[PDB]
């Protein structure tokens, strides 16, 4: 599974 | 042998033509297994390997939901971007990502990392320790201390080292520990013309997998690399793919050249030389 | 930051004059991903081309292979066209069935 | 072997034309790493060798603030210099530094200087023991009071003893593999008739770097040196260098003169005779 | 890195 | 106190006549900076000259190199013309294929 992004 | 979980993400805007086109898409071992595509009639997370169907309508319920929620993420990326790099709104631009773990045959992390690319040039990478950033540019550089702040390598970490590693050996249980599916190269030589007192020989190596290979022309047990014309290994568009190194030799003097094929599929590799037909 | 593509024309099969193969235009090393790819039997568009998925490599470029069913002859010539924007004019590549 | 960090400050007015046009440039070992140009678009710090690639964006922005305040400093030097010698305020005028260090192989500082000058005459310069200023000429007393007294020495001292070095060390280090690189000439003697009963041999070097090269003609065990025509060493314009030395001699008596190419590149000097082509 | 110049 | 320019004129590679090289003109030895090049072919202006970045040296004295794209052949006549303070008129300097 794949990772949960925030914001640059 | 090593083991990898890639996943490649890509987020474009086109100002004018809707919305940001977003797209996940994920690697065991280079093999492609789930994707999502924003720009699909219902967008949600498909199976992409058919050792895939093994997982439950939970799992992709959730994974779906969590491509939606890094589609809202990178959207308000490319956002940002424009205000770092005082770019138009007008203009198209793409964010890439490439995240993932390389865990070893004893089933240990041997490299946790995330990388980032703007319109294609690096942008910022988490490093080998999984506690730093490595920023590219000033606008990189916003992100590296908003992240250090935030403590965000902390919890990609526990993600590479736990979850990533987790999931790795979980997939490759279903999609068998080691998958090396493997197709040998079949391989030949033709023979054609060239300004005249010179002919070309192309070796061919065909329907192989996986994209790994090499070919060589020796003349007498040298390698010709200077002269030989290489192609770029490519698709045959069913799964197996084809590459050919040719070399331009003296009319008459065929039977000195030999082409050498090298495969992983391959107990011994290929030697052969042009035939002329029997 | 433009990157070139790349482009191969040449057939999944070995080509042989009156039997159906499939012929390819794979296009690599290109960025941004925005790129219009047509195929061409002498010099006239081809109607049903199919492209497959679009994927990108750790160098950050683009790549994607388009296809069509074809059934070669002695004289008929093909060709991919590509339109994108690190690049001045389209390019045109021919097929060349010894490569 | 010793090394060197040296920059070049260049500051040149133009009244009629807009503001001072402003250059750094930086080299290691006579090679330019990095460059400054107050007249490029977006002017800033830039690596101008492949392994300056390697520091980060603080570097980048860092140095590039010290240019811009350095062009200040250099602007007001152009102004006052133009009072101290009461000059027309039309007028076009040059200040150079060369400002920098070399060090022993075993680290050590073998020698600090920083040298000005005004339209192309020495200026001030610093002496050997990091401590005085030679003036040159009159308003340069003025210069040399204001760092002595003022204690700029310090300030210099230290940059050139400490900070200086310490950089040194750094570039040699992410440079190093280019650094060392070595293009050994290849040379040719070529042949040309001349006012009738004479024949100019001309000995070619190409292709070699770094610059340092020697070029004699021998007749006979002795070389001709207070006799040969030789050209400045000129970049081929690719990176390497080109350099020739010709002699007059006898029609007939070729055959007697040997051309000697003297290059670190080389396990040996070589030595040539003029030959006639095949 | 270069040096930090105050004036003449 | 001016100094005036050195010049020369030579090419990148040895000069085959049809065959494309690069023109150099390495001028040196120059103050102030301030300096107009360019190449001439057969007495006219070539408009596309490029030049390098300027540097100086120990003696303070500026030097720069201009090249262009060129093809020798056995008639055409090549030659470089600075202008420079530290003389009254443009100096011409012509290409010698054996300089």
């Amino acid at each position: 599974i794949n990772f949960d992004f925030n914001t640059i | 042998g090593p083991h990898s979980l890639r996943y490649f993400v890509t987020a474009v805007s086109r100002p004018g033509l809707g919305e940001p086109r977003y797209m996940e898409v994920g690697y065991v071992d280079d093999t492609e297994f789930v994707r999502f595509d924003s720009d699909a009639e219902n967008p949600r997370y498909e199976p992409r390997a058919r050792w895939m169907e093994q997982e439950g309508p939970e799992y992709w319920e959730r994974e779906t939901q969590k491509a939606k929620g890094n589609e809202q993420s990178f959207r308000v990326d490319l956002r940002t971007l424009l205000g770092y790099y005082n770019q138009s709104k007008g203009g198209s631009h793409t964010i890439q990502v490439i995240s993932g773990c390389e865990v070893g045959s004893d089933g240990r992390l041997l490299r946790g990392y995330q990388q980032y690319a703007y319109d294609g040039c690096d942008y910022i990478a988490l490093n080998e320790d999984l506690k730093t950033w490595t920023a590219a540019d000033m606008a990189a550089l916003i992100t590296k201390h908003k992240w250090e702040q935030a403590g965000e390598a902390e919890r990609l970490r526990a993600y590479l080292e736990g979850t990533c590693v987790e999931w790795l050996r979980r997939y490759l249980k279903n999609g068998n520990a080691t998958l090396l599916r493997t197709d040998s190269p079949k391989a030949h030589v033709t023979h054609h013309s060239r300004p005249e007192d010179k002919v070309t020989l192309r070796c061919w190596a065909l329907g192989f997998y996986p994209a790994d290979i090499t070919l060589t022309w020796q003349l007498n047990g040298e390698e010709l690399i200077q002269d030989m014309e290489l192609v770029e290994t490519r698709p045959a568009g069913d799964g197996t793919f084809q590459k050919w190194a040719s070399v331009v030799v003296p009319l008459g003097k065929e039977q000195y050249y030999t082409c050498h094929v090298y495969h992983q599929g391959l107990p011994e590799p290929l030697t052969l030389r042009w035939e002329p037909p029997p | 930051i433009q990157k070139t593509p790349q482009i191969q024309v040449y057939s999944r099969h070995p080509p042989e004059n009156g039997k159906p193969n499939i012929l390819n235009c794979y296009v690599t090393q290109f960025h941004p991903p925005h790129i219009e790819i047509q195929m061409l039997k002498n010099g006239k568009k081809i109607p049903k081309v199919e492209m497959s998925d679009m994927s990108f490599s750790k160098d950050w470029s683009f790549y994607i292979l388009a296809h069509t069913e074809f059934t070669p002859t002695e004289t008929d010539t093909y060709a991919c066209r590509v339109k994108h924007d690190s690049m001045a004019e389209p390019k045109t590549v021919y097929w060349d069935r010894d490569m």
